[PDB]
């Protein structure tokens, strides 16, 4: 098993960086969520306003 | 040595490997939920204050 | 689904299944004998045929059923471990989760068997229920903040002297804070579990790497101890007020981070003690100079990481970390203007160096400004410094630190204008300085020596 | 347990694997350099070096 291990070891190093690489784009993407859905907050905050605005 | 030797050797090994960057993938989106919280919380409170 | 992932393959989990599979305990007899019905015993153990081959949680209401009415530790044990193995596994129990999960009766129904007998099953239970929380398709507060007030459960956490318990025990309480909600209830209770995760911390600096043990070295277990410890407190930490709070209660244990990140070369553990010194450092936190000040002074932050920056890690984040942190520290403390912090500290006569209290620039810029009757300013310096040694007596731990300080800043002023000179012999300070070499420490004799060096140089070239 | 990591070129593997067998080496696998994230190169191992030569001149300069 000496000269197919180091093969399975050479592969786990390339699956090693994808996982976290995979995590890092996974944070990139959450980011992305942040800006989505705020924007949705923020126009859902304004009909709050019109709301308030229409019954005075 | 001998091929038991290094076998085990290979499952500690290639267990360690994984193992780490699993664990070190978790701590990236446990730091993904801080920061939607708080851009989420700035971009948010910016236009509020606009909108008030 | 397959439920949470975790404590299934996880080492210590393994060690506590071996005590409770070892033991056989026949629900058939007791069902006869009545403790439980003949209904409860026929689920249990067709349920055992299901998770070593082939194709329900159509069976787990009766098993729900058999926990509350026996009291009898050993059978519920085994009843526990076997929903536990089917609840992770999603080759062997995808249709048990469901039926937890869809109607919140049997959750609170499986935590009313929790803080029950022996420590094992208090685990097992924890670890069931912990699982269906972290699952977003329900969550109940109440569940995590009443579990934590209870003697039994903390008690099993307390103990670090059985790998097992501790292992079990934070990662049950960390896998809940990832959830932002729980982050809150958990804080309530931290002042119990919280000096145990810093106790964790520090045993594993004080025992050389270079040895092995099997408690906690180099080697996984160890590895996941330390880990699970750290992780626990950042998630805590990034709430804003909480990190705050964190710096002022557990200083002189919050200190210590800086130690692991130096003896260890794991990523998991140095990484994560960089960031939660980042987090309180941040601008978002309330008081942040504070908090900045107490670790660069005490804890020698700024050397510390200083040093890091050359031997950096081979992971891209933990290098992120390591410069943004020292950025910060550095930052903060020579950007505030030098006559405030030179006045600052003569006055309340408390007085520490810095980095910018130490710096031949921080002086040439304030001389002109001390002038307003003769350099009095400087004149009164030389006063605390005569006035520490005859009041109070000397190798005291108050009136020492002060000595050294002011025998720094009155070498570099005296070095730098020759009019200083009449300014000592006035006053009297130059021969308070004399017997400043005669008085113990190497701190104070070596301050002395140069504080004489820079008088002597300008009276005779 | 200590972790060893050793190097040589290729031919005379078989000869140098030997007279470490009877010094005491157990758990032989041949890997790369690649392998470990550790012993790929970086800019960050020859900051250390520069910092030994440091060490090297503060040495001379305390001798003196």
């Amino acid at each position: 098993s000496q000269k197919n291990g180091i093969a399975t070891l050479l592969q786990a190093e390339k699956e090693a960086h994808e996982i976290v690489s995979k995590a890092r784009k996974y944070r990139q993407d959450k980011l992305k969520q942040a800006k989505t859905d705020a924007a949705k907050e923020i126009d859902s905050y304004k009909i709050q306003k019109d709301k308030e605005l229409k019954e005075f | 040595l001998t091929p038991n030797q290094v076998n085990d050797e290979l499952n500690k090994m290639q267990a360690f490997i994984r193992k780490e960057a699993e664990e070190k993938a978790k701590e990236i989106q446990l730091k993904a939920d801080q920061e939607y919280e708080i851009e989420k919380t700035n971009i948010v409170r910016n236009e509020t204050n606009n909108i008030d | 689904m397959g439920a949470t992932k975790i404590l299934m393959d996880s080492t210590h989990f393994n060690e506590i299944r071996s005590i409770i599979r070892s033991r056989s305990v026949a629900w058939d007899a007791l069902a006869r004998s009545e403790e439980l019905s003949e209904i409860d015993a026929s689920t249990a153990k067709a349920l055992e045929s299901i998770l070593v081959k082939k194709n329900n949680g159509k069976t787990l209401i009766p098993l729900i059923h058999l926990l509350s009415t026996s009291d009898n530790e050993d059978c519920k044990k085994s009843v526990q471990n076997l929903i536990a193995e089917l609840l992770s596994s999603d080759k062997y129990g995808d249709d048990t989760v469901k039926f937890f999960q869809e109607d919140p009766k049997q959750l609170e129904q499986l935590f009313d068997v929790s803080l029950k007998g022996d420590f094992q099953t208090v685990l097992i239970s924890g670890f069931n229920v912990v699982s269906l929380l972290v699952q977003n398709g329900l969550h109940n507060v109440k569940l995590v903040e009443k579990l934590l007030k209870n003697n039994n459960l903390i008690n099993i956490l307390q103990n670090i002297e059985q790998m097992d318990t501790c292992y079990v025990c934070i990662r049950l309480l960390q896998e809940l804070a990832v959830i932002p909600e729980y982050r809150d209830v958990i804080w309530l209770h931290e002042k119990k579990f919280m000096p145990t995760l810093f106790k964790i911390l520090q045993r594993a600096t004080d025992s050389q790497l270079a040895t092995r043990i099997v408690a906690t070295n180099s080697n996984h277990l160890g590895i996941q101890l330390q880990y699970h410890s750290l992780l626990l407190i950042w998630l805590l930490t990034f709430n804003p007020v909480f990190a705050n709070e964190l710096v002022q209660k557990y200083l002189s244990d919050f200190l210590d981070l800086l130690k692991l990140v130096k003896i260890t070369i794991k990523e998991k553990v140095s990484r994560l003690c960089i960031s939660i010194i980042l987090q309180c450092c941040s601008t978002r936190v309330k008081q942040h100079k504070k908090v900045i000040k107490q670790l660069l002074l005490l804890g020698n932050a700024l050397p510390t990481v200083q040093s890091l920056s050359e031997r950096k890690y081979s992971d891209e984040e933990l290098r992120q970390d390591i410069s943004n942190l020292k950025e910060i520290l550095e930052n903060e403390y020579q950007e505030l203007t030098s006559f405030d912090e030179y006045v600052a500290e003569l006055d309340s006569k408390l007085l520490c160096w810095s980095p910018p209290h130490v710096d031949n620039g921080f002086w040439s810029d304030n001389i002109d400004e001390f002038k307003k009757d003769n350099y009095k300013i400087f004149r009164q310096l030389i006063e605390l410094l005569q006035a520490k040694v005859r009041n109070g007596d000397v190798n005291a731990k108050q009136e020492k630190i002060i000595i050294q300080v002011a025998l720094n800043d009155i070498t570099h002023v005296v070095e730098l204008l020759p009019e200083s000179i009449d300014v000592l012999d006035k006053t009297g300070g130059k021969a308070d300085i004399m017997e400043l070499l005669n008085h113990s420490d190497s701190r104070v004799k070596y301050e002395a020596l140069k504080a004489t060096q820079a008088i002597i140089g300008y009276t005779f070239k | 347990m200590a972790l060893v990591q050793f190097y040589i070129p290729q031919e005379i593997s078989r000869d140098s694997a030997y007279t470490l067998g009877q010094l005491g080496l157990v758990q032989f696998r041949d890997l790369n350099s690649k392998v470990r994230a550790f012993q790929r190169t970086f800019v960050n191992e020859i900051r250390r070096l520069d910092n030994v030569e440091r060490q090297y001149r503060y040495f001379y300069s305390l001798l003196k």
